[PDB]
C-alpha cells in the first residue's frame, strides 16, 4: 500500500497503488484505495482493507447528509475532526487503518488520520508500508511553485519509485485532482500510463 | 387512536383535516423523468424568500414535497433522510425509492397504532428516478402509499386532480409539462390572487436534481 | 379493549366494520393447486396500474391476500415475510402454511388482549402448497384462523360466499375454477359496474406462483 | 378489573359471558382412562372438516378442549404446550398434570389481577393419566381449577351437567361411556339439530391418545 | 385505590365484601398445639372429594386456610410457599412464622398502595409451631395481620366467633377441643344444612401435621 | 395534545396564548450584521437591573430572545447551548444556525407529539452570523421555523411587525437601524408608558456579539 | 466412546459402546449414549457428557413440540440444521460434543454434527474416539447393497474392532434400527450378544 | 472424601467419611458429608464443600417444595436430572463438586454426578479422593444377592480399606440405609463401631 | 479447500471440491460447498464449515426477501457489500471464513470476501487451502476471450490440479454456470467426470 497527498496552489493531487496482498500473497492485483467522499474531497484508505471500506461508507453518508441538511460542502478540516471523533471513540478496539482526507474549502488542505484519531494537516503525506520511499522522493524533488503537470508527474515519480523498493506495493496507479474549477477529476488510465511511458518508468 | 361504531379511525381523519389547509404541491411524470411543483405563497417582505425551501432533496435522486403542519414535515423529511442514508450505508446504493416511502410510512402508521402519540398531520410526495427508472409517490396521514403519474396535495387538491384528470397526456417532454403543471397551478386558485413565483424542481435519468431558479419560473410563468 | 356486559370485544367488531370496507377477494382450491383473486378497481387514469399489488407474495409458495385499512395490511404482510424467513433460517425449510398464519394471528390477538394498541382492521387469505399440500387459510382481526376450500373477503363477501356455497364442485381444473371465480366475482357487483380487470394467482404442487398478465386475466374475463 | 362494591370482578363475570357462547364439549373419566368429547358443529361445505381440530394435545398423555374465543383459545394452548415442555426439560418427566393446570390458571389469574389486559375469555377441560392415573380438570376464567369426574364446558353447560348428575355411574368400560357422553351430547341440542359427526379421544393408562376417527364416531353416533 | 373523603380505601372494603362469600374456617389452639378446621361443602357427586384441599401445607410445621377468591388463594399460598423455602435456604430453619405472614402480608398491602392493581379478595388464616411454639395466625385484604387463638373466616365468621366468644376453654386437649370446634362449625350453619364431613388438621409440639382421614372426622362428626 | 375535528392541536394554541403574555422583542438584519432588541419593562426598584438579561448568548455569534413562561425559556436556551457545544466538538465549528434553531425546534416539536408532556409555552428568535452570513430565525411552540428579515416576538408583536411592514429599507447601518427598531418598540406601547432602557445587541461579520451597555442605550433612547 | 451409523436401502442402523471414563479411569461400565428423539429419528452422542444429555433433553422437547403443532415429523435435515442453529449460536462458550442424528423422512439419512454446528450428510459415519478403527472397517467391508441383518453384523464387527484398540471404548454394545415399518427398533440384549457370540468375538 | 452408594435388592446404602482437610492439613476431624434431601433419598457430597453445602440447601428446598405442591416425592431420575440442569446451566464458572443421590421410587437408585452435570445411573458408585481403593474392594466383594447386614459390613470394609491408603480420608464413619419399609435411617455411631471393632479393623 | 470463480464474457463459472477434513483426517468425503443464494448469484463458501453454512442460510434469506420487496434481484456488488457489512459488523469475534459471490446483473461480476469483511471484485479469484495451485494454473491459462466450454475445461484442469498438491481437497468436483439465459445451472455429475475422464485426469 502507498498513497499520496500533495498540497499545490490551487490543487491537492492524491494517488495510489492498487494491490492487495495477504503476506507475501498478492490475492488481487487490482484493487481500489481512492475514493471521492464529497465533491471537492477526496478520502486515501491504507492499513486494513475491510475496515477502512466501512469507514468510507460512513463518511460518504455522513458528507452527504451534511450537504443534504446545509446546502454547503463540509470544510475539510471539519471532515478530518469528525473522522478522528469516530477513529477515537473506539480507540481500544480500533480500526487498523490509517487514512488521508484531501480537499477544497477555501484553501487547499491534506490531513493525515491515523488510527486513533489524531489528524495533523500537512504540505504533503503519504501512508502505507510504501511510504517512507515516498517521502525520500517527496523531500528531494517537492516544490511548492510546482504545476498541476509537474505535480502528477511527481506523484508518478514518486509512487513509481516506491514500487521497485517494496513488495507490499504495485499494479496500476490512481491518480486524482482536486480543483476548484472542475473539482475532484480522477485521471484516466492512459493518460497516466502514457505518463509513466513517458517518464522511462514500468508499469 | 381508537375505532369508531361505524370502523374509522377519528384521529387519522381528524389529521387528514389538518393536511388540508397546507400548500398546493403537484408532482406529475415527464417522458423520461419527474416533477414537483409547489405553490410558493409569499407573504411578507420581511421573510427571506430565497431560504424558504419546499421541494427538499431526501437524496440527489429523491425529493419530495410536504403538506400539512410543517413541523411533523421536517421531522419526517429528517427521518426520510436517515433512512436513505442507512440504506446506502447497508446495501451501497439507493435502489428502490418505494422501500424508502414504506420506511416513512411504516413510521406515518406506527403512530395511528399505539397510544400516547397521535398521528403525523402530513401528506408527502416522494419524486424520483431510479433502478425501475423515473418513480412518483404519494404519502397518506394513516401511514397509506399510492404510486401516481400525477398528483396534488394541499388545500388545493381537488381542482389540480380534475384538472389532470382531464389534462396530462401521458410522455410529454419537461417544458410543456412544466406549462401543463403550472396551468394546474393557476386552475386551483382563484381570480383574486395571482400566482407569485412557484418552485420547481425537475430530474430526468441520468442526471441529478435540477432545481429552478426564478428566471425559468417567471419565463414559464 | 374490554368486555361489554354481553361478553362482547367491541374494539374488534368495529374493526371487523373497518374490514367491511375493503375490497372483495377470493380463494379456491383446485384439484392439485390454489388459486387467489383479488377486485382491481381502477379509479382514474393518473395510476399506476401495473405498479397497484392486491396479491402479494409471502414467499414463492406462499401468496396472500388482504381487506381493510390498507397501512395494517402492509405492515402484516412485511410481518408474515419477516416470520417465513425466520422459520426458513432455523428450520430449513418451510414445512408448514399453518404455522405461519398461526405466527401472523398471534400477532393480531396480542393487539386485542393488552390495553394501549387498537386491533388490526384487516382480514387475510394465505394460500400456498406445503409439505401438506395446498392450502387455504383465512385469519379475522381477533386473530381468528379458519381452513376453507373457498372463501372471500371484504365488502362483497356475503355475496361470493353464497355463490360458491351454490357452486364450487370441489376437484376442478385451473381455467375452469378461475372462470368459475370471476363469475363469482362477477356475481358480487352490480349492474351499474362492471369488472375491470382482476389479479389473479395460482399455483400448482411441484411449481411457484404463475402471476398472471393481462391477457389471461381479460381472455377470462 | 376492579371490585364491584358488593364484591365482584365485572369483567371476569363478562368474560364467563364470553365463554357461554362456545362449543358444548364434555369430560369423563373411564374405569382405568379418561374421555373428552367436542361437538363439532359443522357450518358449510367449504371448510375443511377434516383439518378443523377441537380436541388438541398438549402432551401424548395430556389433551385439552376449549370453548369462547377461539383466539384466546390458541393462545393458552400454545402456552400449555411450552410449559409442559419446560417441564420435560427441567425434570426429565410430567409427573403431574395438576401443576400443569395450576401453570396456566396462574397467567388466566394473573390477567384479572393488573390492569392495562383484559382476562380471557375461555375455559379449559385437561384430561389425561399421569403418575397418580387418570385425571380430569376444568379451569375457569378467573384461574379457578377444579378436578372433577365428568363435567363439561360452553353453551349446553347445564344440560350436560344435569344428564351426567343424573347418569353417570362412576366405573365404565370405554364404549358403554362413549355412549353415554354422546347421550349427553344429544341431550343438550334442540330437535331442531341433529348431531353431525362429534369429535372424541380417549385414553387407557399405559397407553397414549387414540383420537377416534369418523367409522368409529358414526359408528358411536 | 385512592382515600375516600371520610379516610376509607373503598377497594379493601369491596374485597372484605369479597372475602365474606367464602367457605368458613376455624383456626383454634390446643393445649401444646394448634388447629384448623374447614368447612368441606360437597356440590356434586362429579366433583373428586378425595382430591380437593382446603387445608394446604407451606411447610411440614405450618399451614393455611383461605377464604375468598380461590384463584388468589391459590396465587397467595404459592408465594407463602416460595417464602417459607427461601427463609430455609437463608438461614438454614424456619424459626418465626410470623414473619412468613409478614411477607405475605407486605404483598398483599403492596397492592393496596399501588395504582395499576387491584387488592386481593382473600383472608388467610396461619397455624403451626415453631420456635416459639404452636402460633396462629390471621391476614386481612390489608395485609392486616392478627395474633389469635381461636378465629375465622369466610361467610359464617360472626357466628364462629361468637359461639367461640361464649366457649374456648383455653389449654384444651385435641379431641374435646376438635370436638368444641365442629361444634362451632355446626352452630354457624342454618337447620336447612347439616355438616358433610369438613376437614381438619391438627399439629403438637414435636410432630408433623395430621390430616385427619375421613374415619376421625365422621367419628367426630 | 390530540386533534380537534377541524384538525387543529389546541394545546398548541393555548400555548400560543401563554406566548402572548411576555415581553416585546425584535430582530433585525443590518447591512452586514443583525440586531437584538428586548423590552425591558423595570418593574421595581427593589430588582437588580444589572443582571437581568433578555439578550442572553448561546455562543459568541449566536444569541437568542425569548418570550412566554420564562422557565421553559431558560430550559430551552440551556438546551441550545449544550446543543451549539455539541456541535463544536463533534465537528470543530458552528458552520450553520439553522441547524441550531433545528435541534431546538425538534424538540419543542416533540413534546406536541407525545402524550404525558405539554408543550412548551415560549417563542424565541435566534440571531447570529455563520458561513453563510448575517441570519435570523423565529421558532413558535409548535416547532415551526421561520427565516426572516425582522420580526417580533411577545404581547406587542401585531404593531412592531405592522410598523416593521411600513418601515425597514432592507441595508441600513448599524445605528439608523437601531434608531429604527426603536422607533418600532415606542410604537408598540401605548401613551401612558414611556420606554425605560431597552436591551439591545448587536454583531457584524467578523466580530463578536457587543451588548450595549446603557450610554448607547439611553443616547438612542 | 464410539458411535457408529449407517444407512443402508430403507434402514438406519445406529450402535454405540457403553462405557463412561475419567482420563484413565473407567468410572462407569454401563451408560447410555443412543438415544430416541423422535419416532423415526435417532440421536447418538459422543465428548462431554453433561452438555450432550442437556442436548438431548432439547432436542426431544423441541421435535415433539413440532410434532404437536404440525402433525408431521421433523425431517432429519431439519433436525440436523436446528441442532446446527442450536450449536453454532454459541460457538465461543461451545458444547464440547459431537453428534449423530438419523432417520427416515422419506429416504435414510445420516447427519454427522461437530461442536461449531457443522452438519454433513454421509452415508457413514462415525463419532467418538474409537471412530478411525470403524472407518478401518468401514472402508474394507461397507457396501450399500446389504440387507439388514448384514448391517447389524458389520456394525458389530466394526464396534468390536474398536474396542480391542481403544482403551476409552468397551462395556455391552446398543444397536438401533430404524425403518418405515416398525421405526425405531432397539434391538434386545440376547440377540446382540448371541450375534457377538455366533461371529466369534469378545463381549 | 470417600463416598461410597450401594444398591441391593430394596435397600440403598450410602456411606461417607467425616474429615475435612487444607492440602496436608486436618482442618476437621469431624465433618458431615452425607444428607437427607428427601423421605426416602439421600444425597453423599464430595469435592470442594462451600459449593456442596450451598447445593445440598438448594436440593432440600426444591424437592420439598416439589413434594408440598404435588403431594408425591420426586423420582431419582428426575433429582438427579434437576441437579444435572443446575450444575450444567453453569458450566464455566462451575461447582467444584461430585455427587451422588440415592434412593427409592420404586426400585433402588444410584446416581453419580459430576462437575459439569453428567448423570450417570450406576449399581454402585463411589466419589472422592479414595474412591479408587472403595472400587478395588467392591469389584471383588460386591455381590447383587446380598442381604443389608452383608452390604453394610461390605461398605464399613471398603471405607475402612481407604482410610488406610489415602491421607485425605479418616475420622468416623456415616452409615445410611434406606429401605421403603422404614425410608432413610442413618446407622448409629455404637452400632457402626461395634461392627467396625466386631470385624478387625481400625477407626 | 478449493474453491474457484471465473468471469467470463457473459457467464460466471464457479466450481468446488467436496472434502471436509479434520487435520490429517476425511472426516467425510463428500460434502458442500458450492451454494445458489439467488436467481442468477451463486457463492462459494471456505474456511470454518459452521460458520459458513450459517452465512449461507443468512444470505439465502436476506436476498429472497429482498426480491420479494423489491421484485428486482439485488445486484453483486450490494450482496458483496450487505455480507461485508455482516461479517464486519463483528470481526473480534469474528467468522472463520473466505466466501465467493459470484453472479450477473448487467456484466459478470466474482467478489472475494475475507473474514474481516473486505470485498474485492476481480475478474478470477480462488480461495481454500489449495488456492494457490488454482492461481498457478489461472495465471498462464486464463485469458479472457474464452467460451464456456474451455472456461469449464479450465476450471476443471486447475482444481484438478490443485487435488494432487494438496492433501485438504479431494473428491468430486461442482462446477455451476451462471449465464442471463438459462441463469444458475449446476452441471450434472456425469458431464464433469466425461470432462475429466476426457482430458486424461483422476477423480
Amino acid at each position: 500500500t502507498t498513497t499520496v497527498g500533495i498540497t499545490l496552489k490551487d490543487a491537492v493531487i492524491m494517488a495510489t497503488e492498487r494491490r492487495v496482498t495477504m503476506e507475501n500473497f498478492i490475492m488481487h492485483k487490482n484493487g481500489k484505495k481512492l475514493f471521492q467522499i464529497d465533491t471537492y474531497t477526496g478520502m486515501t484508505i491504507a492499513g486494513l482493507v475491510g475496515d477502512a471500506q466501512v469507514l468510507v461508507r460512513y463518511m460518504k453518508a455522513e458528507l452527504e447528509l451534511y450537504r443534504l441538511q446545509r446546502r454547503v460542502n463540509m470544510p475539510i478540516e471539519a471532515v478530518a475532526t469528525l473522522l478522528s471523533n469516530m477513529l477515537n471513540q473506539v480507540k481500544y478496539m480500533p480500526y487498523m487503518v490509517q487514512l488521508l482526507v484531501g480537499g477544497i474549502d477555501t484553501a487547499p488542505h491534506v490531513f493525515s488520520i491515523d488510527a486513533a484519531g489524531g489528524s495533523v494537516e500537512d504540505i504533503y503525506a503519504s501512508t502505507g508500508s510504501g511510504s517512507p520511499f515516498v517521502y525520500g522522493v517527496l523531500e528531494s524533488q517537492y516544490s511548492e511553485k510546482m504545476t498541476v503537470d509537474e505535480g502528477v508527474d511527481l506523484v508518478i515519480r514518486a509512487i513509481s519509485a516506491a514500487k521497485q523498493r517494496d513488495s507490499a506495493s504495485g499494479g496500476m496507479i490512481d491518480v486524482a485532482v482536486i480543483t476548484r474549477k472542475d473539482g475532484y477529476v480522477q485521471l484516466p488510465t492512459d493518460q497516466i500510463e502514457s505518463r509513466i511511458r513517458k517518464l522511462g518508468l514500468i508499469l | 387512536t381508537v375505532f369508531s361504531p361505524d370502523g374509522r379511525l377519528f384521529q387519522v381523519e381528524y389529521a387528514r383535516e389538518a393536511v388540508k389547509k397546507g400548500s398546493t404541491a403537484l408532482g406529475m411524470k415527464f417522458a423520461n423523468g419527474v416533477l414537483l411543483i409547489s405553490d410558493k405563497k409569499v407573504r411578507s417582505r420581511l421573510i427571506e424568500q430565497n431560504s424558504i425551501e419546499k421541494i427538499q432533496l431526501i437524496d440527489d435522486y429523491v425529493a419530495a414535497v410536504t403538506s400539512g403542519l410543517v413541523a411533523d414535515a421536517r421531522v419526517l423529511v429528517d427521518f426520510a433522510r436517515i433512512s436513505a442514508q442507512q440504506e446506502k450505508v447497508t446495501y451501497g446504493s439507493l435502489v428502490n425509492i418505494e422501500n424508502l416511502v414504506k420506511r416513512v410510512a411504516d413510521q406515518m402508521q406506527q403512530y395511528t397504532q399505539y397510544g400516547g402519540v397521535r398521528p403525523y398531520g402530513v401528506s408527502l410526495i416522494f419524486a424520483g428516478i431510479d433502478q425501475i427508472g423515473p418513480r412518483l409517490f404519494d404519502c397518506d396521514p394513516a401511514g397509506t402509499i399510492n404510486e401516481y403519474k400525477a398528483t396534488a396535495i394541499g388545500s388545493g387538491k381537488d381542482a389540480v386532480v380534475s384538472f389532470l384528470e382531464r389534462e396530462y397526456k401521458e410522455n410529454l417532454p419537461e417544458k410543456e409539462a412544466v406549462t401543463l403543471g403550472i396551468k394546474a397551478l393557476k386552475s386551483s386558485l382563484e381570480e383574486g390572487e395571482e400566482l407569485k413565483a412557484p418552485e420547481i424542481a425537475s430530474i430526468t435519468v441520468g442526471n441529478k436534481y435540477r432545481i429552478y431558479d426564478q428566471e425559468e419560473v417567471k419565463k414559464f410563468l
